[PDB]
């Protein structure tokens, strides 16, 4: 399972 | 399609820093935990870093060699029907606001989870986390 | 872990600090090997295996900080090599010497004649 | 085939 919040915008 | 083998190694802690002298070797920083591979009684021991592992953001990779080719499915500009599953505020001016249980369509999965979503007249950016297929 | 896998090598183009656990650092130019693909945007990877041969000296157990021999083993110098350190010893090709602790770091404690001190164990052959 | 040269002294 991949972590509770979405990834950050891109870089 | 390859099949994966666990060779269980020896580990040891670096207590100094070591700069390699020749391409074969192995820098050091004190404190770095290393993986033995093979033990030399020329007092040289061939090693690997214990390797760092963990969930990253897609969108802060590239693929090796053919990096401007771009991996993303295509849009789809006739959408398809998602629903909100945890509201979300809007942080960026490209982004959009939805409240939980709202209906959106879905026009472009782009692999790095910040999907173009369209509510009514709105197109922007939404967690793809936070929606659930209708 | 899972029966067969292919896995993808890319490449960091930016840094990324982890915000939890499970997650993993990037500094740019990096190379990963992707494990797992989630369309959430996160993908599980590990660093790419990074090696090379390293003195052992240079590493202790991950736990832990941690006899005399009157009666040395028959070795000869292989190759001439010159002290450095003052508890070094000094050889030319061909002479013959008492192996007194054959040290796992490579540099094992030697005498001859009137002298006793280190010598690298990769210039010296059983006599 | 390790390195043709010594290890360094221990640190």
């Amino acid at each position: 399972q991949p972590p509770s919040n979405p990834p950050p915008r891109p870089p | 399609l390859g099949s994966p083998e666990f060779i269980i190694l020896q580990t040891y802690r670096a207590i100094a820093d070591y700069e390699k002298t020749s391409g074969s070797e192995m820098a050091l920083s004190t404190g770095d935990v290393v993986e033995v591979v093979e033990k030399s009684e020329s007092g040289w021991w061939f090693c690997q870093m214990k390797a760092k592992r963990g969930w990253i953001p897609a969108s802060f990779l590239e693929p090796l060699d053919s990096p401007d080719e771009t991996e993303d499915p295509e849009p789809n500009y006739a959408g398809e029907p998602y629903v909100a599953i945890k509201a979300y505020t809007a942080v960026e001016g490209d982004e959009v606001s939805l409240l939980e249980g709202e209906a959106v369509e879905v026009i472009h999965k782009l692999l790095d989870g910040w999907w173009v979503i369209r509510k009514d007249d709105v197109t922007g950016y939404f967690p793809s986390m936070y929606l659930q297929k209708s």
